[PDB]
This record gives C-alpha cells, sequence and structure tokens, in this order.
C-alpha cells in the first residue's frame, strides 16, 4: 500500500509538470 | 506522417514523438536496424511502444516508422514442421540465411517460405463468377503426408470469383485466387495475415463432447479431457506433452515455450523430430503434424505475451481447416510474470502480488479461445482447439493469483502434488485435488461406447476418499478398529494407487494406455471390490465369517493378474489380445471368489 | 592499478617507501659498511637510495619498471631486514659480531613466514624488557 | 571504428543516489557509456538507463559520491557498455568492473563484446548430455549436473556454500569409461574472508593459469556487481563459444547481485515488484543465466553453478522463485544438515536437477544409476516424514518399516551425503553406498526399481 500510493503520488507529480510545461 | 522519431528509452519500453496519426496496438520498427515493437499508449503526438527485442543502441532522434497493421501471423503453407520465435519469425530460417549461433537484433526473415515451391488442388466446385465467404476452402495444399493443408479465403473478405489458379505448383507469392466486391477486386496468395490478438470468428461455438486421450489412465479415468477442453497443469509437463504429441487424437500440435528454460527448449525442440508415431499403417515424425513457438526465458518480455497470442492463432487456423488441435503452453505462470513486467515498465497500479488486475481478463481471453467450433464457410466441418497451459506456482500452491484466475477459467484441472512426486508416484495427480466439468458431457460418449466405465469412475472415486479417511485414521489407530470391509477397501485402494493410476512415462509398457486397455483394467479391479465386498458382508452375523486375509489368501494368485494388467504391450497385444486376456481375469476372479460362497 | 586496495600512484608511493625504508635500515645495522652479504642481498634496491635520487625520480622509474615494483617482494624482503635490526638494536649495550649477524639473517630469510615465528616473539619480549627498562 | 570525437558534458541536472542525470544532451543512447571526470580528478564510468530528449540518466559504477552538479565533466563515447576480452583473461583477477586488480596491465582485445551477449537461436542449440562428476555424492547420485546446464547452489545464510563451490571447482570432471574446464568465477558483493578463500583455493589447487577471477567485495560500490555477472558470461561465451573452452561459471551470490537491481530500481522510482525488488528482476536474472550450453559447430561450451542466498531461508523469496523458474532445478544447502555438522549440507529433498532424466542412463553412466538415485530419494523422503512422527507420536509408536525408513536416514546422512572437503567419490563409487544403503530395507521395499535390476543389484 505505501510503496503503491509514493508510486501514484510521483505520477501525480510528473501529470502536474507536463501540463506546466505545455502554459 | 509514415515515421515519427524516438523521443525516450526505459529498457525494452520506447516512447515517440511525431507519431499523430498511429493507433493503440499498431506495429513500428524502431531505430536504424528496425527493432520490433508495438504501440501501448497514445499522448498527443507521443505513443509509448513496447520493443520486442533488445533496446541497447536505440537513440533519441532514431526513425519510427510505423506501419498499419496490428502484430500479426503469416498462415498458410510450411507451418507444419516450422518453429517460431515469439512474434512469428522462423528460427530454422534465421539459422539457415544469417549462417550463425546467434539471432540478429532487427532479422526480418519472412515468416512463412517465399521460395519453396507447393502442390496447390483448386476446389473442383468453384468457377469464375462463383460466389465465396471468409472460411471457403478454394484449395488444397499438399503440405506434408498427414496434414492436408486447407486454403481459405480469410475472414472479413467476401466476394465473387474472377480468378483461380489451375493444378499445379506455386509460390507463396503466386496470386492464387482473385475476388471482387462492390467493384474492388482484391488479390490473394497461399498466405493470409492475421492479427494475433484478434479472436479468428466462428458460426457456432459447440459443445465439447468427445473424449481427448491423453494415454494417462489416471487422467483418462478420472479427470478427462475432451476436445476443445480448457485445460490446465502444475509445471513439473514433458511427459504428457510428449504422450499428447505421439498419441494425441489431435491431427495438429502446437507447443508455446512462453518463457521456456533454454536446455528444456531444446530437448524440446532436439526431440520432437525424432519422435514417431505409427499411423495409416505407417511410422511418421510427429514434426509432420506439430508446429513450435520457442521463447527461452532471456526473450524480451513482450516475446513472451507474443508466444501466447501467436501460439493461440496458429492453432485458430488449423482448428478453421476441420482439425482437432491440441496446443500445449510450457507456463502461463512465466506470461503472467511478461505481463507483471509490462505492467511495471508501464506505471499501472498493480493489485495482487505485483500482477496487473487484468491478469484474469488477459488469461481468458486465450483460455476462452479454446473448444469445438463450427468453421466459417461453406464447407461444413467440425474443428476444435485444446489448450493444456501449465501453472507452476512459487511453492507448488494452488493459492497464487495465476492460478486462482486459471481455476475461474479451466474446464479441467490437473494439480499435481509435491508429495506425489517425491515418492516417484507418477504421473504424480493428486486424485482428491483434480477436476473435469466435462463429465456431464462425457457421459453420453461412455454411454454409448463404454457403458460399464461410469459405474466404474464412480465407485473408483469413492473408493480413493475412503482410502483417505482409513490412512489417516491408521496413523493413530493401527489396524485394530478395521472393518474387514475397510481392509477390501485399502488392499483395492492400493491396487488402483499404485497399480492404476500410477504409470510410468518413460517405459514402453507404460508410454501410452488405450482407453480399451484403461477401462479393463479399472473394471477388474473394481469388480474385485465388489465380489470381496460381498464375500465379507455375506458373512454377516454368521456361524463363520470370510475375513480380508481368508479372502488375500485365497485370491493370491488373482490379486498377482490385477497388479499384472499395466504389463500388457499395447503395441504387441492388440486390443482383441487385451480383452480376451482381462475376460479371462474376470472369469478367473468370479471363480476363485465362488471357492468361498 | 588497485593493488592490494591502493590506486596506482598510492602503491608506487608505498614502493618508494619500502625502498628508502630498506636502505634505512641497512645504514643503521651497517653503519661500517662490513655486513656485504646482507647488503648484496638487497643491493638492487640500495643502489636507487645509496645513490642521491629525488623521490619522484624513484615513483616515475617504478611506474617505468626500472626500479623494482613488487610491493609484496618488498614487504618480504623489509620484514627480513626490520626483524634482524630489532635484533641488533635489541641487544645494542653488547654489540654483535658481524658474522653472527649475517648468520641470523640467511636463517631469517629461509624461514617461509618470518613474521609468525618464535624468532619475532622473541623480539616482541626483548622490546617490552627494553621499552619498560 | 568510432573515429568521430567524444562530446563532454557538464550538464548534470541533478545526483540521486546511484543516479546522475544529465540534460541538453546531443542524441543519447539507452545503455550508453559514460565517463565522469570529478573535481578531484578522478575518473568513474556509467551507463545511461534513460533517455529523454535532452535527458540523459546515468547509472555511475564506481559510486557517485564526491559528483558535483556544476564542476563535474561527463564524456559519452556514443556506445555501449562493450568489453574488451581475450584467452589471457585465464591466469588473471579483475575488479567488479572488468578492469585489472592484479600486477598486470589492461587487457589486450581480441575482440570486443556487448556485455548482455546476444540471443543464442534455439535452433542452433545442444541439449546438456554429458553428466559431470562434481565428486560430490548429492551432487552425482541424488541430483546430477551435465555439461552445459545451468544448476545453483542455493543456500541458508552463513552456510558453507563457497566450500561446496569450491570443491567443485577442484575435482569436476566427466565419468571415465584436454578434459579440463577453464572457471570463470564471477564474485559479486562477497566479503574479504569469502574472496581470499577462493583465490586462495584457485592458487593452492595449483589451477590459476586456466581460470578467470572477477571480485566485486561488499566494500565495493554496489552498482559494479551488476556487471560483474555480464562480465564473466561474456568471458564465458568468448572462451566456450570463440575459443572451443569447456568453461564453467560460478556466480557467488545472486542475492547480493539482486540487491543492486533493487537499489538502482528504487533510485529510478520504478513500480517495484512483490519484496521492492524490480518487477523485470525474471528478465534480467534470464539474460544472466540463460547464457549457458553447447551450440552447433563449436566443440566448447558454458556449464553454470550460481550461488545463491536465500534472504531469511525464504524459499519463496522473489530472488530463489525467480532463479528456480529459469535455472535448471538447484542444490538446496541446509541449515538442518549444518547444525548437526553433515558436510556438506545439501538436503536432497528440495534439490533437483531438471537433467536427472537424461544424464543418466545405460552407456553414459551406470545404467542402475536412475533408478537407484530414485528409489534413495524416495525412501529418504518417508524417512524425513517417520522422523517426524518419532517425535509428534513417539519413538515407540513407529512400526519396523518406520524404524527401517528411520534407520535409513540415519545411515543415509552419515555414510551417503557426508563426503569431506577433499574427499572425490566417482558417480561408480557413489552408487556402490547407494545399494549398501538401499540393502537396510527388504527387497519387496525398493518399488521404484524394476525386478531385474533388483536381481542384478540389490544381492551384493
Amino acid at each position: 500500500f505505501y510503496r503503491l500510493k509514493k508510486i501514484q503520488e510521483k505520477k501525480k507529480i510528473i501529470k502536474e509538470k507536463s501540463e506546466k510545461d505545455l502554459e | 506522417s509514415t515515421f515519427g522519431y524516438v523521443h525516450g528509452v526505459s529498457g525494452p519500453v520506447v516512447t515517440a514523438c511525431d507519431m499523430a496519426g498511429a493507433a493503440m496496438y499498431e506495429l513500428v520498427r524502431v531505430g536504424h536496424s528496425e527493432l520490433v515493437g508495438e504501440i501501448i499508449r497514445l499522448e498527443g503526438d507521443m505513443a509509448t511502444i513496447q520493443v520486442y527485442e533488445e533496446t541497447s543502441g536505440v537513440s533519441v532522434g532514431d526513425p519510427v516508422l510505423r506501419t498499419g497493421k496490428p502484430l500479426s501471423v503469416e498462415l498458410g503453407p510450411g507451418i507444419m514442421g516450422a518453429i517460431f520465435d515469439g512474434i512469428q519469425r522462423p528460427l530454422s530460417d534465421i539459422s539457415s540465411q544469417t549462417q550463425s549461433i546467434y539471432i540478429p537484433r532487427g532479422v526480418n526473415v519472412s515468416a512463412l517460405s517465399r521460395d519453396i515451391k507447393w502442390e496447390f488442388i483448386p476446389s473442383k466446385n468453384l468457377r469464375v463468377g462463383s460466389h465465396i465467404t471468409g472460411g471457403d476452402i478454394y484449395g488444397i495444399v499438399n503440405e506434408n503426408s498427414l496434414i492436408k493443408h486447407k486454403i481459405m479465403l480469410p475472414p472479413r473478405s467476401r466476394g465473387s470469383v474472377t480468378y483461380i489458379a489451375p493444378p499445379g505448383n506455386y509460390d507463396a507469392s503466386d496470386v492464387v485466387l482473385e475476388l471482387e466486391f462492390e467493384g474492388v477486386k482484391e488479390k490473394l496468395s497461399m498466405v493470409q495475415v492475421w492479427p494475433v490478438r484478434q479472436v479468428r470468428p466462428v458460426t457456432e461455438k459447440l459443445p465439447a463432447n468427445h473424449p481427448l486421450l491423453t494415454g494417462q489412465r489416471v487422467l483418462d479415468a478420472l479427470f478427462p479431457c475432451v476436445q476443445g477442453g480448457t485445460t490446465a497443469i502444475p509445471g513439473a509437463k514433458t511427459v504428457i506433452s510428449q504422450s499428447l504429441s505421439k498419441y494425441s487424437n489431435s491431427d495438429v500440435i502446437i507447443y508455446v515455450g512462453c518463457g521456456e528454460r533454454g536446455n528444456e527448449m531444446s530437448e524440446v525442440l532436439r526431440d520432437f523430430p525424432e519422435l514417431t508415431m505409427e499411423v495409416d499403417g505407417k511410422v511418421e515424425s510427429i514434426m509432420k503434424r506439430t508446429a513450435l513457438v520457442a521463447n527461452t526465458s532471456n526473450m524480451p518480455v513482450a516475446a513472451r505475451e507474443a508466444s501466447i497470442y501467436t501460439g493461440i492463432t496458429l492453432s485458430e487456423y488449423f482448428r478453421d481447416m476441420g482439425y482437432h488441435v491440441s496446443m500445449m503452453a510450457d507456463s502461463t505462470s512465466r506470461w503472467a510474470e511478461a505481463l507483471r513486467e509490462i505492467s511495471g515498465r508501464l506505471a499501472e497500479m498493480p493489485a495482487d502480488s505485483g500482477y496487473p488486475a487484468y491478469l484474469g481478463a488477459r488469461l481468458a481471453s486465450f483460455y476462452e479461445r479454446a473448444g469445438r467450433v463450427k468453421c466459417l464457410g461453406n464447407p461444413e466441418r467440425e474443428g476444435s482447439v485444446s489448450i493444456v497451459g501449465a501453472v507452476s506456482p512459487p511453492g507448488g500452491d494452488f493459492s497464487d493469483p495465476v492460478t486462482s484466475a486459471t481455476l475461474g477459467i479451466v474446464q479441467v484441472f490437473w494439480g499435481l502434488d509435491k508429495k506425489l512426486a517425491q515418492r516417484k508416484h507418477f504421473p504424480s495427480v493428486n486424485w482428491l485435488i483434480s477436476y473435469s466439468k466435462y463429465m456431464r458431457a462425457l457421459d453420453e460418449y461412455y454411454d454409448k461406447h463404454f457403458t460399464e466405465f461410469v459405474p466404474l469412475r464412480t465407485k473408483a472415486k469413492e473408493i480413493l476418499q475412503e482410502e483417505e479417511d482409513l490412512a489417516e485414521i491408521v496413523q493413530l489407530v493401527g489396524k485394530a478398529s478395521l472393518a474387514e470391509t475397510d481392509k477390501i477397501t485399502l488392499e483395492v485402494a492400493k491396487l488402483i494407487k499404485d497399480d492404476f493410476l500410477q504409470q510410468n512415462g518413460y517405459t514402453p509398457y507404460d508410454r501410452f494406455c488405450p482407453f480399451y486397455k484403461t477401462v479393463g483394467m479399472l473394471s477388474n479391479m473394481i469388480s474385485f471390490y465388489d465380489m470381496a465386498r460381498r464375500a465379507v458382508e455375506t458373512t454377516a452375523q454368521s456361524d463363520n465369517k470370510i475375513t480380508w486375509s481368508i479372502i488375500r489368501e485365497h485370491m493370491g494368485e488373482i490379486l498377482y493378474k490385477l497388479s499384472s494388467m499395466k504389463f500388457k504391450d499395447p503395441v504387441k497385444d492388440g486390443e482383441a489380445k487385451i480383452k480376451a486376456d482381462y475376460a479371462q481375469l474376470l472369469e478367473d476372479m468370479q471363480n476363485a471368489f465362488r471357492s468361498l460362497e | 592499478i588497485k593493488m592490494g586496495g591502493l590506486t596506482s600512484e598510492q602503491y608506487h608511493s608505498q614502493v618508494v617507501g619500502k625502498i628508502g625504508y630498506i636502505a634505512r635500515c641497512m645504514q643503521t645495522i651497517d653503519p661500517e659498511n662490513n655486513l656485504k652479504k646482507i647488503r648484496e642481498d638487497y643491493q638492487d634496491v640500495l643502489i636507487w637510495a645509496e645513490k642521491n635520487y629525488r623521490f619522484e625520480e624513484i615513483l616515475e622509474a617504478s611506474k617505468s619498471g626500472k626500479c623494482p615494483n613488487d610491493l609484496d617482494a618488498l614487504s618480504r624482503r623489509s620484514l627480513i631486514l626490520q626483524e634482524l635490526l630489532r635484533l641488533v638494536s635489541s641487544i645494542s649495550p653488547f654489540k654483535m659480531k658481524l658474522d653472527l649477524i649475517e648468520s641470523q639473517y640467511e636463517k631469517m630469510k629461509q624461514h617461509v613466514n618470518l613474521w609468525k615465528s618464535d624468532y619475532h616473539v622473541k623480539l616482541n619480549q626483548l622490546n617490552q624488557l627494553t621499552d619498560y627498562l | 571504428y568510432l573515429s568521430q570525437p567524444r562530446l563532454t558534458y557538464k550538464t548534470v541536472s541533478g545526483v540521486n543516489g546511484p543516479l546522475v542525470i544529465l540534460d541538453h544532451v546531443k542524441f543519447p543512447r539507452y545503455a550508453e557509456i559514460v565517463h565522469l571526470t570529478l573535481p578531484d580528478g578522478t575518473k568513474r564510468s556509467g551507463q545511461v538507463l534513460e533517455v529523454s530528449g535532452s535527458k540523459a540518466v546515468v547509472q555511475v559504477f564506481e559510486g557517485t559520491s564526491g559528483i558535483d552538479a556544476k564542476k563535474t565533466s561527463c564524456e559519452f563515447t556514443g556506445d555501449i557498455l562493450r568489453t574488451p576480452v581475450s584467452e589471457d583473461m585465464l591466469g588473471r583477477v579483475f575488479n567488479g568492473s572488468g578492469k585489472p586488480i592484479d600486477r598486470g596491465p589492461v587487457v589486450l582485445a581480441e575482440d570486443f563484446l556487448d556485455i548482455m551477449g546476444q540471443p543464442i537461436n534455439p535452433q542452433c542449440r545442444i541439449y546438456p548430455e554429458e553428466m559431470i562428476q562434481t565428486g560430490i555424492s548429492a551432487i552425482d547420485g541424488m541430483n546430477s549436473i551435465a555439461r552445459g546446464q545451468k544448476i545453483p547452489i542455493f543456500s541458508a545464510a552463513g552456510l558453507p556454500h563457497n566450500e561446496i563451490a569450491a570443491q567443485i571447482c577442484r575435482q569436476a570432471g566427466l565419468v571415465k569409461k584436454e578434459e579440463n574446464f577453464a572457471i570463470v568465477f564471477a564474485a559479486m558483493g562477497v566479503n574479504m574472508e569469502t574472496a581470499r578463500f577462493f583465490k586462495s583455493d584457485f592458487e593452492e589447487n595449483g589451477s590459476m593459469d586456466n581460470v578467470c577471477l572477477f571480485l566485486n567485495l561488499a566494500n565495493d560500490p554496489t552498482i559494479e556487481r551488476i556487471i560483474t555477472p555480464r562480465l564473466a558470461l561474456t568471458t564465458a561465451e568468448f572462451l566456450a563459444y570463440q575459443c572451443e573452452k569447456h568453461v564453467l561459471v560460478i556466480l557467488t551470490d545472486m542475492s547480493s547481485y539482486a540487491e543492486a537491481l533493487r537499489e538502482v530500481s528504487a533510485a529510478r522510482e520504478e513500480v517495484p515488484g512483490r519484496r521492492g525488488f524490480p518487477g523485470y528482476m525474471y528478465t534480467d536474472l534470464a539474460t544472466i543465466y540463460e547464457r549457458a550450453g553447447r551450440v552447433e559447430g563449436r566443440n566448447g561450451s558454458i556449464t553454470q553453478i550460481p550461488i545463491l542466498t536465500m534472504p531469511n531461508d525464504d524459499i519463496t523469496h522473489p530472488i530463489p522463485d525467480l532463479t528456480g523458474y529459469i535455472t535448471e532445478g538447484q542444490i538446496y544447502v541446509d541449515r538442518q544438515l549444518h547444525n548437526r555438522q553433515i558436510y556438506p549440507p545439501i538436503n536432497v529433498l528440495p534439490s533437483l536437477s531438471r537433467l536427472m532424466k537424461s544424464a543418466i542412463g545405460e552407456g553414459m553412466t551406470r545404467k542402475d544409476h536412475a533408478d537407484v538415485s530414485n528409489q534413495l530419494y524416495a525412501c529418504y523422503a518417508i524417512g524425513k516424514d517417520v522422523q517426524a512422527m518419532k517425535a509428534v507420536v513417539g519413538e515407540e509408536a513407529l512400526t519396523s518399516d518406520d524404524l527401517l525408513y528411520l534407520e535409513f536416514l540415519q545411515k543415509f546422512e552419515k555414510n551417503f551425503i557426508t563426503q569431506g572437503p577433499y574427499e572425490n567419490r566417482t558417480v561408480y563409487e557413489t552408487l556402490d553406498i547407494g545399494w549398501q544403503l538401499l540393502r537396510i530395507f527388504p527387497k519387496e521395499m525398493l518399488k521404484r526399481i524394476p525386478q531385474s535390476t533388483l536381481s542384478e543389484f540389490y544381492p551384493r
């Protein structure tokens, strides 16, 4: 559970950064 | 555009850009060496490509040439006896053209030879102007003495015939048929291309209702498979593979080494051309009616997945010809571990033991491609694919997720047990954990051809279950509580376990056992149980008891004869002789018991 | 490179150290310059120190294979000379005969693992008595 | 020839543990090698694990400590980690990265080889057949090894698996009726005691001229050990497939190897497989273990005997688990035998060898060998079951046959399994003790042996 919550957090951060880089 | 550019790489996963029009599951070549890959994500003009070959050396900005077809197999003459890489490349012809022991990364050898001449006979019903539809057999190719390769119109194609080749020799590039629909001409050679993840459609998924003899007495008596029988076995495999490959009723066989050990892969590849069967009153190599997909464990993760879908797609091709294909797979667990690795690299959420949650849906899309079918097109014929997918668990534990997903799908499961394998009981099948949901259907065949067998099958499993009850209590009580009928139950359970269920897979007397021998062996052992049980119980509260020991002493010759039944050679002792000998055992058995009644 | 866990520069630095050390022991057991059998068994290394070479010249000559450059050989050779020097210095109020020094040295060179011989144990006891007194 | 001059970048955007991340990089390759000049003037090598446009993620082999995000100069070779290789690598010792650690020079190449090898076409493989007498009764009798097999010595933590592998290296040879294995030894993360033990054994046995040692020790940087088994196998591919040598590869602890895969994968932020190991560890270990076996047109061959220490002795742990799916069975070294002083502590019951059924046979070995091994193995299994009952229901409750299986186990661990580190029983000599053990039971108990074989070999 903990490992997978961290993976999902890293993906959320990478999604946000990828959107911010298009602005 | 026709090609994009590599934007990034992470092991066998390549991200491309400038892929704007590409479909998911579209094939791609990546790198200047044209590594085979397939699209597994889309994001704007970017795409993620799974690569089937080692990606070391791939550079950012490399070409990403897309091909507007999904992962696919060439179907046509030259599959029988061929051996293939998991993306369908011929391992024989890669050797022959490369002249070296290594597979070249990016090798592009055509999956069916363009050079070998084939004898094609056009089907005599056809004429120019005749109507045709997918699965029509427009010619026979004499691919072998054993297998007549029925050339079929592809599914998703139909029309009016405009050209048909006369009888003769042709190449896999020769347009042997031309057809038209809606004013569109279409040209077809002796080869068709089919997507490996798309089911080949059928007229009717018929009920499975005729046995498929594995030759192992325990299986063919207590857990039988059927033509089209969706089946699994714990990997422990070689004897089942070879016995089915020699003696299965299935005209065509397929093997799928999904992640096979390189030496066990070589064992199969070296032995199979040398294995032979006596058929049509002649001796022939099983390789003349087999093909193999081989992927050693170090082949990249995607090739392990593709090996299953190519293997089943080959099986569905020979199914559509009306052949009762039998397919074996080396390990569905290795396939699931390939899905686990793909899922992890793709940043998906796994769900249990690190597997993707869609593992059950993946396995179902394999195992449900089995079954008897009424084929497409005009010659009415029934084919089948049986799937014997192996499932080795980490410690033999059947609660493992691959086994759990398999068990929700398969109709037959041959649970091999560590305790039996360790004590060298072969073929190591646990007769209290295994099951076959096909009994319901097969009882129609048995009641037509083998009326005694159903009673024997029920009494056998009963005797074997009462053995577990009696065997457990003996650990505490010893013999002291056992009734004389319980002794007769243990004696016959020992005969049935040691001389019927047990079978040596490597010795010619036991390599394969036909059904006439199988039913006759069991008929004798259970007829002994009934007559012995009667001999005891007839003396209940009588002045003298016929005990288990009095029986065992008088019946000693018959007991030795009963155990000896396994030694009859199915080659030199034909079914008539075996049935006659066993009929003498039944008469001897009855007369030996009559001395006590 | 990396020999015994030492970088190239550290390894040749240990070698030039042992080269100098052997010479300083030699000049301390033999300030009279008479222990010729001993000195001859070191003359191949001692030439680099009896002559006025600079430090880095010996190091460069070791990298170029002109000097001796086997630190394990120089270690066994150095042990023999040190354990001999320890004898000669432990007895210092009663300096022994030159022929006995060459005799002790020959026996020490003949021992397969001098460093775990009882000769070493006796020297440790002599140093205990000496340093105490 | 790669005559085009190398690029060098100071564009180190970050350093996460063993990973250095560069940017602005012109056309990086996946698996390219790079050389980092640090501020202290020292060189460290590394390999690119990810590329994304201008970004490249470098795994650093000699460790990252002292790297600086502005001063570090990182030189890109344009190529993957093609190591030099030659027959002169025999009689030498190398560090984990493939640089020499004996007194000698750099390897003068006969060729440069990709350490990932290349997939050997299954059609051109030759199935391994000729039985190698290890000299150890458990590995020659109850199990077997064949030339070209890949059978690992699994162990409990702290047990004498090194001594077993050294005994195999001293004693291994073909069955009697130029025959010398060139051993390639790959230490990953071993303690100095283990390193000295093997290095001295190869020197003391006089064989050193015909063996190649790669040493990565427990004080060396973690990442090197990722390359160490691949170098060993690349040398084994060269020696066996190009120079016709019969080669035996020993890999000293695939768990200490897998710990390096875990360290790098955690720094990469990757999805973990079960127990935190990488989900790709099956494929990765397969690119190590599958480099074995005979091949078409060569006389040479590669046997492997990996070694693998189970964490907490767990037989289901990902390292032994994924290994057992890939390797041709396993030999298991057991706490329960070692506490009883039984050397070698090889438990025959959990040990398996996939080649047993074909490596053993008439004319290949003594014809009875396969049957004798099958019966002895089942007798030991029944022996363990009655040995449990001996406590659980009391010894006095055992039958005469159960007491014979108990006596069999007591004699078998002493006379059959215990060898001593310099005894070298032939396979035929092993089988004699095998029958002396089977003779404990009455003839009718030997149910797995044919009556013809019993009548020829039981009354002896």
